[PDB]
RNA sequence: AACGUGUCGCGAUGGAUGACUUGGCUUCCUAUUUCGUUGAAGAACGCAGUAAAGUGCGAUAAGUGGUAUCAAUUGCAGAACAUUC
RNA sequence: GAUGUGGCCUGGAGGUUAGGACGAAGCUUAUGGCGUGAGCCUAAGAUGGACCGGCCUCUAGUGCAGAUCUUGGUUGGCGUAGCAAAGAUCUAACGGAGAUAUACUCAACAUGCAACGUUGGAUACUGGAGCGGGGAAGGAUUUCGUGCCAACGGCACUCGUA
RNA sequence: UGGAAAUGGGGUGCCCCCACCCGUCUUGAAACACGGACCAAGGAGUCAAACAGACGCGCAAGGGAGGAGAUAUGCCA
RNA sequence: AAGUUUGAAAAGCACUUUGGAAAGAGAGUGAAAUAGAACCUGAAGUCGUGACAAAGACAAUGGAAGUACCUCCAUUUCAAC
């Protein structure tokens, strides 16, 4: 088994996903949650607006005493980031999708995506150093992740 | 509390159970059945040996 | 004796958080400061390790291992008790059965088995024979691999003949001068199927003794005395002597109605 | 057989039967006949009279064959 | 005989080369039993078999290798091919293949008087 | 509204349980059974076509000689008395 | 605190009676039924792949919620505390996948950001008791060339004592 | 005779009423008394000897070994 | 500390395509890939996603008795019965 859900019309469908990205997970749930009901031409001009930094990225769950900012309101929150490293990583995995909808001979302009699961991938480890001989750990928490778009 | 006993003398003070710190002092009989086969086994051999003396 | 002792740990004492279980020695590995020396702890000693001087044999009574052994025979030649223990003797001509001293001179296997065909034990045998399987559990992997039912004993005068029938599968041998209880009532349950030669049978009275006479062979042993002298006490309950004096029978007052009787004087 | 004993029925009573109050502590009265004159003076003279003391005199090496002497 | 099965697995898994050889072997043909009135053989390079269980049933070839490592034999008929194309040869245990045919030698005609029961 | 709560289907992280066992522990037996200055036990350094550890071996170095057996060893090279070199 | 129970449950032994590739053990549950209860049994698995149930006796390393209990794993705090001594970098051209990366509209900004090595310029610091040039103790290939960027250099790397 | 009705179970929410946190020492705990983030696996009245009482079994003015031997016996501790 | 316990057999995924690569989407081997390499089974705890139930602030949990809605559960009945 796969994925966790199953497009309508399998014929009419595309599928991309990554595991252990090496970005934190916590960020790239935001980013990528944000894009679920969307056709796909306007999550791309959205993730380049983020880069150019005048649109933001809501957080809503994983935002735990961050900054407050004006460009959060469209989203209907307060508070809201700019993360490009979790951004350029989704980029790619658009751009995968986009190039099997192709070559089923789908037309990328029609496609909605309808699919968008985030989740923790095993972590590795590190060492940091502390006061009075102490060694404590220090640690990376990369993620999995999976969707796919379906035809209008 | 103790109630109308015998008054005990067991006699079990020395270091005679083998443990983690002692080599311990005890004999058993495991091998008794083997032993007195053994030994009727070296009569019968003895007995050919010496044929026919008594 | 050593097992989980084998290390030189101490106690780190109160005033750090931790539990004062005894502890690991050292540095360097991931056992260094681990808990030691107690049943609860990871590689450490069980609790009350196991000796070999434990009582392992026991002793019995020579005059209670030959009742047992007497009592055992007395069962076997019971047909219910020895159906009840559930072997199949359904064509067999008589309980107890004998047969001729002649089956000694054999020579063939094919030879024994016809004898059992002819006899009627190849029922259970064959009982026997489609019982195997393989032992459930752990026991498969400590030289037990394999399980049957107990099948037919056949009693021999002495030690010759038995050639023929060493190599029969569900079939037991055994020599009538050293009857063994394990084998009379496997399981301790009385009522194995036994088959004597004519020998055998007759050495019987002289081995084990009657109730008047001494035993030849065991010095001083005659049969216990029966604690009754007819067992059927059905036949003496319903005896005529004792209905004589039986008490008579009276009426009794009527069932109650299905109509609920009336409490309320007033 | 371990299945007849009292731990058997106590697994889950807590205390095995020595009590909340009291409880199950390694020797609280000493070790052996210790104390026979002193806190088991009463258990030792009501019991055991004549446990202390000499009397008579003595035989330093007893040959029990020559003293043999059956009767009926 | 061997009541402990740890001792008698680990004297099979351990054999070395010489013993492995013997325990190898291969039952003979009706034909082959009626001339030699052997009933079992080991087996050896360059001999008839036929295969009489497992997928391969049927199959005839002859014999290209004794591994003796893998406890296998190697047939020439019997193989498949892998992803790219190529050929492979398929292991197949002596004891459910039959001899048809012995590759003969003085050697071997002297091991065959031996085992004759008559 | 959002955050948050609850139940169900699916999926992650994690490595328990069951089955398996060339290991351990314990108990017996047999005997032409007990090392070294004729240099032992232990320590070091080396040896394969390809070879780090481990195993075996000592400049005759993953081994020479003899007896038995009877066609392999194998990851890949390489070699090729069967009368048994 | 004492005692009773043809009272419940677990690993093995002597008997007896059954089951299993038309699917054993194990595992999952808005699967019900039974019992005052410990528990037992059936159903389903769109689970699994080879063993095992009942009854009478025997036997024991035989039942867990807590011991600042032992070992392994996980977790809220939390994308939070922080990553602030030793003054510092700027620019163009090469190199590199690391860009000038767009569905419509459209001239360009308001829709691909940030970051890297080398060379040439510019600006600074060390200031001869030196982030100069050589040795002892200690270390033992860290030295040199070519290549490479999974992990490591608590940010980064096309660079490196990797 | 059905995508049926009915009666019991099971699940989630709601209403009125009721209802202090477990384990422990203590005369007295819910307590401003101690141990208590979560889960899995592990974790504590055992074995031997002397004595006594109750209960089961054999024999009885007698009861019973132990060590050892002998031959069935050379499969069988 | 640590069972290299995949599978009967490596038959250990040729080839197309998107990507710098890691990898993804197809195709194929195999009875099974929900057996894809330290790979049998794969629990608890914690987390993601979809559908649904609702819900002020009475910390939450809990008892007793109803009701609204649901029910891959059980049993009964369906004709002068
Ligand atoms: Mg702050
Ligand atoms: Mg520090
Ligand atoms: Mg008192
Ligand atoms: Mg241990
Ligand atoms: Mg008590
Ligand atoms: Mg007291
Ligand atoms: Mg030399
Ligand atoms: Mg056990
Ligand atoms: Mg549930
Ligand atoms: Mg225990
Ligand atoms: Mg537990
Ligand atoms: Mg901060
Ligand atoms: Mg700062
Ligand atoms: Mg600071
Ligand atoms: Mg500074
Ligand atoms: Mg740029
Ligand atoms: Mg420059
Ligand atoms: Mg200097
Ligand atoms: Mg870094
Ligand atoms: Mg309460
Ligand atoms: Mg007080
Ligand atoms: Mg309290
Ligand atoms: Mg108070
Ligand atoms: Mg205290
Ligand atoms: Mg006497
Ligand atoms: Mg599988
Ligand atoms: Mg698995
Ligand atoms: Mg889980
Ligand atoms: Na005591
Ligand atoms: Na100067």
């Amino acid at each position: 088994t796969h994925y966790s859900r199953k497009p309508q019309v399998s014929s009419k469908s595309a599928k991309a996903k990554v595991s252990d990205l090496r970005c934190h997970y916590k960020n790239t749930f935001e980013t990528a949650n944000v894009i679920n009901g969307m056709p796909l031409r306007k999550a791309q001009q959205l993730y380049r607006q983020v880069l150019a930094k005048t649109r933001c990225i809501p957080f809503k769950r994983y935002n735990g005493k961050i900054g407050r900012t004006a460009q959060a309101k469209e989203w209907g929150q307060t508070k809201g980031r700019w993360p490009r490293k979790s951004v350029v990583a989704m980029m790619s995995l658009l751009k995968n999708a986009e190039a099997n909808a192709i070559e089923k001979g789908l037309d990328p302009n029609q496609m909605v995506i309808k699919h968008v699961q985030v989740d923790q991938a095993a972590r590795m480890r590190r060492r940091t150093y502390r006061a009075h001989g102490r060694i404590t750990p220090y640690m990376c928490s990369p993620c999995h992740v999976q969707l796919f778009m379906s035809e209008k | 509390p103790k109630g109308n006993n015998a008054i005990p003398h067991v006699h079990q003070k020395k270091h005679w159970n083998p443990c983690s710190s002692q080599k311990g002092n005890v004999k058993v009989f495991l091998n008794q059945p083997a032993q007195k086969h053994r030994r009727r086994r070296l009569r019968l051999l003895k007995a050919k040996k010496v044929f026919p003396r008594p | 004796r050593l097992s989980g002792m084998n290390h030189s740990a101490h106690s780190w004492g109160t005033g750090r958080a931790v539990a004062r279980i005894p502890r690991i020695s050292g540095g360097g590995t991931s056992t260094s400061g681990a808990g030691a020396f107690g049943n609860m702890c990871r590689g450490g000693r069980m609790f009350a390790p196991t000796k070999i001087f434990r009582r392992w044999h026991r002793k019995i009574n020579l005059h209670q291992k030959r009742f047992a052994v007497v009592s055992a025979l007395a069962a076997s030649s019971v047909p219910s008790l020895v159906m009840s223990r559930g072997h199949q003797i359904g064509n067999v001509p008589e309980v107890p059965l004998v047969v001729e001293d002649s089956i000694q001179g054999y020579e063939k296997t094919k030879e024994a088995m016809a004898f059992l065909k002819a006899i009627a034990a190849i029922d259970d045998v064959n009982r026997v024979n489609d019982s195997r399987e393989i032992r459930a559990g752990r026991g498969k992997m400590r030289n037990r691999r394999y399980v049957a039912r107990r099948g037919p004993m056949l009693v021999m005068p002495n030690n010759k003949g038995t050639r023929a029938f060493r190599n029969i599968f569900g079939l037991d041998l055994a020599n009538v001068s050293a009857l063994n209880l394990l084998h009379l009532a496997p399981g301790g349950h009385v009522g194995r199927f036994v088959i004597w030669t004519q020998s055998a049978f007759e050495q019987l009275d002289k081995i084990f003794g009657t109730f008047t006479e001494a035993s030849a062979v065991k010095k001083g042993f005659t049969l216990p005395a029966p604690m009754l002298t007819n067992t059927d006490v059905t036949r003496i309950m319903q005896s005529e002597e004792v209905r004589r004096v039986l008490k008579p029978k009276k009426l009794q007052a009527k069932k109650a109605s299905r109509f609920q009787t009336p409490t309320n004087g007033m | 057989p371990t299945r007849f004993k009292k731990c058997r029925h106590q697994r889950g009573s807590t205390f095995c039967g020595y009590g909340r109050v009291g409880k199950h502590r390694k020797h609280e009265s000493g070790r052996g006949n210790a104390g026979g004159m002193h806190h088991h003076r009463i258990n030792f003279d009501k019991y055991h009279p004549g446990y202390f003391g000499k009397l008579g005199m003595d035989h330093y090496h007893r040959k029990k064959n020559p003293m043999w002497k059956p009767t009926i | 005989k061997c009541g402990s099965r740890r001792k008698a697995r680990r004297a099979h898994f351990q054999a070395p080369s010489h013993v492995r050889r013997v325990l190898m072997s291969a039952p003979l043909s009706k034909e082959l039993r009626a001339k030699y009135n052997v009933r079992a053989m080991p087996v050896r390079k360059d001999d008839e078999v036929i295969v009489k269980r497992g997928t391969f049933k049927g199959r005839e070839g002859k014999v290209t290798a004794c591994y003796r490592l893998k406890w296998v034999i190697l047939i020439d008929k019997v193989n498949r091919e892998k992803a790219n194309g190529s050929t492979v040869a398929v292991g197949i245990h002596p004891s459910n293949v039959e001899i048809t045919k012995l590759k003969l030698t003085h050697h071997r005609k002297s091991i065959l008087e031996r085992k004759d029961r008559s």
